[PDB]
RNA sequence: AGGGGAUCGAAGAUGAUCAGAUACCGUCGUAGUCUUAACCAUAAACUAUGCCGACUAGGGAUCGGGUGGUGUUUUUUUAAUGACCCACUCGGCACCUUACGAGAAAUCAAAGUCUUUGGGUUCUGGGGGGAGUAUGGUCGCAAGGCUGAAACUUAAAGGAAUUG
């Protein structure tokens, strides 16, 4: 049984990414899988994608540039104490000059870079570079 | 995904299964039966000292071909019976 | 390591199959293990045939053949039968002649 | 991948893959740029001057070669129909 | 038995490459050839190369052989190469499958028709 | 003499092409080792290990000598070379040989902030050969070479001043260890960043343009 | 393959796919109304059915069920939608 | 960015049809081409001829765009190819090779079979596949002649025709031929069924 | 020795030192 | 504990073989083998590969189901049936080919999507012997099942592949 439905999601991803593919179909999003594929966007490690309606839970198509070795997703949704944002970056990004570990905060589903400007914390989704 | 709880609740399972496999753990297991103090000829402690019995002749293993000077010692703290070596050239010369 | 794929020989959703007896040493052997010959042959043989027809009733009777099926047990297919062995590569095919 | 001063630095900047965008890396000895020549009024076909293309080795290895330049040539201008976008 | 060395045979194609103009079905001459133009170290070794020269240029006369190829002969198909004075427009009109006719109609316009069908 | 047999060959000794990032850039094929010696010659010869092996033959025992030899300036160019002959003096012309062909490049960079000349990695990078796998990680400057004598004298050639490693598998084999030392710093220059994200005309190949100037007579 | 429309596929490839497996999933069965001109009156039909049918007034099956679309009887008539 | 002219004409059409080149293959169907077109009952597929010509053109505009019209290889080990192959090389720059390829053509300078083109052409990717494998080692784009079964690892640009046998892969090599003279070329304007026999580029007897 | 032999040569084993105690009780 | 007890046949006895031959081969044949009512709970009980869920690649066969066709065949008067042929589609037992990918390899559509390390969950292992032994508990009529140590010893034991 599904227990991450973001988890699909992402790997669905990664996988055509590896496979040189263009676009994914995957099944079947969330309120989270949006937000999260709209920060990838918002960053260039997608290009656009597009929220089909069953009458369902959804599905949805994206379509991916090249940019994108990875997006994962940890799973527990460990809580991070703001202090610990930057280990996190450390153990499971590639330079400290590019690449976000995005998480849920009580002020919305940010990158960690924004979480940190604008200085919240929370519980920590996946991750993109 | 194989192995081990992932859960977010699931310390204990998780400490639990650990506290069960230490015991693998040949030298955690010595030390958590107190192995030292109960076997083993010293007390647990560096050095013993003790009383010569008898001077032995033991003939060493293959493939070398010698007799290894040593005594046989009743350590003081213990009664216990232990057999010890006698480093270097003649030195069984000096012990009685 | 593991030799083959087919393991011993060929049973893939089951488990359980049932023992035929060796016809050369009365080995017990699973079915599906088993090394089968359809051993068909003249009632008569070679030679025997001109002294057949011609020492009978009948305008050239008819003539059956002689119908067995044949379980070896390996050693005895081995040892005699159906075998050589092959090379690590031969071992593959399946193909008969 | 500048400095701290705007100065350029680090050598080679890496052709890409116009079908993945991926990189093609110096050991990718499998990858391949083709060049198409453009031609002009009554057929003649105009020596060194070509639309051109690459595609990875990775790309070519899973066959994708043929229909993946199919595509980009014929959204470009070279083909007309051939491909399709729908399947 | 008779076969021949390596050195020999070797010896035979090197030759037949760069002289065969030159050089004849005959042995005799073509043992001569030998002293004129290689180095060799004894009679024998001379004759037993020369006795392959010469089989070996005694059957190009009569079709290639394998190996040796001087040119020569590359552009002697070349020119020799020609045919055809009828082709395969005759007669009448090209007999298509319905799906072969459906494919003109669908791209195309001018074309000889003729149905077909078939089965299992 | 030289005598190059290659269009690629020709092209470098007729001074057409005048680094090898060129070659890189096309991913041109190299099989002249004289290419990369004209092409760059700063580079200095290391013989990081040599080991006898031996086999057994229908009359013999063949033992020969395995020499692994790494070469590179210490400014971008690395390459690692394996060859086993049965002189050992013969193994270590060989190896240097294939190490000139093996030649390749390194993308170095910041462990973070600009500053002045790269100086550590742009990423992380793992390579693996065998059970090893070697895992290189940025590092502030100054942190030197964290790396065991053979993989750090790979670095240094290679021309890295500062990176971290760990190591995973039986890396007491030191033939897959640099070989995966050498895939590691390798990979470098196949890690998309965002600041290769800019698209590019795509340059025209030597080949071409120097086709003339190139091909057999 | 490697690059194409999932959005928008073609009918045909879209027609031959599951019904669970299409962009939005749909049934592949229908209705129709059914007469035997025995009356002057028409039943509507589901294109499966299970339960054998009877029309109107008359005890008469209509189609009997199967494994799947129910076999109409006999001799009828029918028109979907 | 298209030419205008360089349209299918309706006696191109009649040449591939008179040559079967649009008769596929029969069950077998690699996944990898759209370039089918309605499946003929019992068996055969049909090729759509017009994106065969619209290959082929863009094979010819490469083709001759080669700076040295000779490094452009038309291998073919397939007999059916030889003779074509052979005639291709004749009339264009080209260099050919027919009949074994041996290996280590590309890679290995000391052959003496050694080649180090820009291009490939190549008949059947089954056959010949030692080249498409070699090149591959060695960067160089290969445009080849295919079928519905054909192998299109390591080919780029498929001129969709019919491997089947007779005068389909003749009639190509000749029209590939005959369109890149077409072409910055030694050749003409309109029409014009051009000189040379299209019988010439065949497979002979017995 | 086959292991299967082994596992019954300590069965018996077994069954003695089961004998021997049980003089004892 | 009853019934059954043709067959083959632990044990036993025998003829031979052998230096010996408690065996292998031959003979006799007790238990057993079959069945009822109770026990026992272990097998290389094997795919030496936990289960649910997602994704990633080609191909021809085949079992079950279903849908489609102015398909073939059965003759009667055409159908209706039925078996068969083609396409497709769920779900099976498998094989083929590749390998992007994985592995120490043998190999593997999972043993892949893992140092670019997190979908959920169960279970077991931590050098080799000592040893599945001692001991206690518990189950069993028994044979034995489950649970299950240490002292001491030891530099290897082991896996896959290569050449001999
Ligand atoms: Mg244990
Ligand atoms: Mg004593
Ligand atoms: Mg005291
Ligand atoms: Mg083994
Ligand atoms: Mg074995
Ligand atoms: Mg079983
Ligand atoms: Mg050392
Ligand atoms: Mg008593
Ligand atoms: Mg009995
Ligand atoms: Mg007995
Ligand atoms: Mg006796
Ligand atoms: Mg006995
Ligand atoms: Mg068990
Ligand atoms: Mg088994
Ligand atoms: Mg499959
Ligand atoms: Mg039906
Ligand atoms: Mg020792
Ligand atoms: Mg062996
Ligand atoms: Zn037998
Ligand atoms: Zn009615």
């Amino acid at each position: 049984t599904r227990s991450s439905v973001l988890a699909d999601a992402l790997n669905a991803i990664n996988n055509a990414e590896k496979t040189g593919k263009r676009q994914v179909l995957i099944r079947p999003s969330s309120k989270v899988i949006i937000k999260f594929l709209q920060v990838m966007q918002k960053h260039g490690y997608i290009g656009e994608f597009e929220y089909i309606d069953d009458h369902r839970s959804g599905k949805i198509v994206v379509q991916l540039n090249g940019r994108l070795n990875k997006c994962g997703v940890i799973s527990p949704r460990f809580n991070v104490k703001i202090g610990d944002i930057e280990k996190w970056t450390a153990n499971l990004l590639p330079a400290r000059q590019f690449g976000y570990v995005i998480l849920t905060t009580s002020a919305g589903i940010m990158d960690h870079e924004e979480a940190r400007r604008k200085h919240v914390s929370g519980k920590i989704l996946g991750f993109v570079y | 995904g194989k192995g081990k709880p992932r859960g977010l609740n699931s310390a204990r399972k998780l400490r639990v299964h650990r506290r069960n496999n230490r015991w693998a753990e040949n030298n955690y297991k010595k030390r958590l039966l107190g192995t030292a103090f109960k076997s083993s000829p010293f007390g647990g402690s560096s050095h013993a000292k003790g009383i010569v019995l008898e001077k032995l002749g033991i003939e060493s293993k293959q493939p070398n071909s010698a007799i290894r000077k040593c005594v046989r010692v009743q350590l003081i703290k213990n009664g216990k019976k232990v057999t010890a070596f006698v480093p270097n050239d003649g030195c069984l010369n000096f012990v009685d | 390591p593991k030799k083959r794929a087919s393991n011993g020989r060929n049973k893939k959703g089951r488990g359980h199959v049932k023992p035929v007896r060796c016809v050369n040493c009365s080995k017990s052997i699973p079915k599906d293990k088993a090394i089968k010959r359809m051993a068909i042959r003249n009632i008569v043989e070679a030679a025997a045939v001109r002294d057949l027809s011609e020492a009978s009733v009948y305008p050239e009777y008819a003539l059956p053949k002689t119908y067995n099926k044949l379980h070896y047990c390996v050693s005895c297919a081995i040892h005699a039968r159906i075998v050589r062995v092959r090379s690590r590569e031969d071992r593959k095919n399946r193909a008969p002649p | 991948m500048e400095n701290d001063k705007g100065q350029l630095v680090e050598l080679y900047v890496p052709r890409k893959c116009s079908a993945t965008n991926r990189i093609i890396k110096a050991d990718d000895h499998a990858s391949v740029q083709i060049n198409v020549a453009k031609v002009d009024e009554e057929g003649r076909a105009i020596p060194g001057e070509y639309v051109t293309y690459a595609l990875s080795g990775y790309v070519r290895s899973r066959g994708e070669s043929d229909d993946s330049l199919n595509r980009l040539a014929q959204n470009d201008g070279l083909l007309k129909n051939v491909w399709s976008y729908s399947r | 038995g008779r076969v021949r060395t390596k050195t020999v045979k070797r010896a035979s194609k090197a030759l037949i490459e760069r002289y065969y103009p030159k050089l004849t079905l005959d042995f005799q001459t073509n043992k001569r050839l030998c002293d004129e133009i290689a180095t060799i170290q004894s009679k024998r070794l001379r004759n037993k190369i020369a006795g392959y020269t010469t089989h070996l240029m005694k059957r190009i006369q009569k079709g290639p052989v394998r190996g040796i190829s001087f040119k020569l002969q590359e552009e002697e198909r070349e020119r020799k190469d020609q045919y055809v004075p009828e082709v395969s427009r005759s007669n009448g009109v090209l007999n298509v499958d319905n799906q072969t006719s459906d494919l003109v109609k669908s791209l195309g316009l001018k074309l000889p028709l003729s149905v077909i069908n078939v089965s299992a | 003499g030289w005598v190059p047999v290659t269009k690629l060959g020709r092209l470098v000794k007729a001074g057409k092409i005048t680094t090898i990032e060129e070659i890189f850039l096309h991913s041109l094929p190299v099989k002249e080792f004289q290419i990369i010696d004209t092409l760059l010659p700063g580079l200095q010869d290391e013989v990081m290990n040599i080991k006898p092996v031996q086999k057994q033959t229908r009359a013999g025992q063949r033992t020969r000598f395995k020499a692994v030899v790494v070469v590179g300036d210490s400014n971008g160019h690395v390459g690692l070379g394996i060859k086993t002959a049965k002189e050992v003096a013969g193994a270590i012309r060989a190896g240097i040989i294939i190490a000139k062909l093996s030649v390749i490049p390194i993308r170095r960079g910041y462990w973070g902030t600009n500053l002045g000349q790269p100086h550590s990695l742009a990423t992380k990078t793992t390579g693996k050969c065998g059970s090893v796998t070697v895992r290189l990680i940025p590092a502030p400057r100054g942190s030197g070479i964290v790396a065991s004598p053979a993989v750090k004298k790979l670095l240094q050639l290679a021309g890295v001043e500062d990176v971290y490693t760990q190591s995973n598998g039986k890396t007491r084999t030191l033939e897959n260890t640099l070989k995966a030392a050498f895939v590691a710093i390798g990979n470098t220059y196949g890690f998309l960043t965002p600041n290769l994200w800019a698209e590019q005309p795509l340059p025209v190949s030597p080949l071409d343009i120097y086709s003339d100037e190139a091909s057999a007579q | 393959v490697l690059v194409q429309d999932l959005l928008h596929p073609t009918a045909a490839s879209e027609a031959r796919k599951h019904k669970l497996k299409t962009l939005v999933q749909g049934p592949r069965s229908y209705f129709l109304d059914v007469k035997c001109p025995g009356c002057l009156n028409i039943t509507t039909v589901f294109s499966h059915a299970q339960t054998a049918v009877t029309c109107e007034s008359c005890s008469t099956i209509l189609c009997t069920p199967t494994g799947g679309k129910a076999k109409l009887s006999e001799g009828t008539s029918f028109r979907r939608k | 960015s298209l030419p205008a002219t360089f349209d299918l004409t309706p006696e191109d059409a009649q040449l591939l049809l008179a040559a079967n080149t649009h008769l596929g293959a029969r069950n077998v169907q690699v996944h990898q081409e759209p370039y089918v077109f309605n499946a003929r009952p019992d068996g055969v597929h049909v090729i759509n001829v017009g994106k065969t010509w619209e290959k082929l053109v863009l094979a010819a505009r490469i083709i001759a765009a080669i700076p040295n019209p000779e490094d452009v290889v038309a291998i073919s080990s397939r007999t059916f190819g030889q003779r074509a192959v052979l005639k291709f090389a004749a009339h264009t720059g080209a260099t050919p090779i027919a009949g074994r390829f041996t290996p280590g053509s590309f890679t290995n300078y000391i052959t003496r079979s050694f080649k180090e083109p820009r291009l490939v052409i190549v008949t059947d990717p089954r056959s010949d596949a030692q080249a498409i494998k070699e090149a591959s080692y060695v960067n160089i784009p290969v445009i080849a002649l295919t079928d519905l079964d054909s192998p299109s690892e390591f080919v780029d640009v498929a001129i969709p025709c019919n491997n089947r046998g007779k005068h389909s892969i003749g009639l190509i090599w000749y029209l590939l031929a005959r369109e890149v003279l077409r072409l910055r070329g030694a050749l003409v304007d309109r029409t014009q069924p051009w000189s040379i026999m299209p019988d010439l580029y065949f497979y002979r007897d017995p | 020795m086959r292991a299967k032999w082994r596992k019954k040569r300590t069965r018996r084993l077994k069954r003695k030192r089961r004998k021997v105690r049980a003089r004892s009780k």
